[PDB]
């Protein structure tokens, strides 16, 4: 029994990785389209200048 | 003489009125021309929400 508890152990392990890999690509995809708000923004200052 | 003096009041007032005027239409080209920039900031600020 031990080994199958083991076993969901490290399955679970994995679910969290899951979590946690999700989290940091949707994070990172934010942060492409952030980037395109400060290039427009950026592009702006410069036509005020 | 006094009626040449008095062209030349006449005369000096029509001096005053034309460059006056001149810079009146000189204020309203500027105007029309900066206001373009403002139009392209205000459309680029859509883009950037």
């Amino acid at each position: 029994a031990d080994k199958i508890s083991q076993s969901e152990t490290y399955r679970r392990r994995r679910q969290e990785w899951e979590i946690q890999r999700n989290n940091a690509e949707a994070e990172l995809k934010q942060i492409d389209a952030q980037l395109k708000s400060l290039a427009v923004r950026r592009e702006a200052a410069v036509l005020q200048k | 003489v006094s009626q040449l003096t008095q062209f030349g009041s006449t005369l000096q007032n029509i001096i005053e009125r034309q460059d006056a005027e001149a810079l009146n239409a000189l204020l309203q080209n500027q105007a029309a021309e900066l206001i373009l920039t403002n139009l392209s900031i205000q459309d680029k600020t859509i883009e950037e929400l």
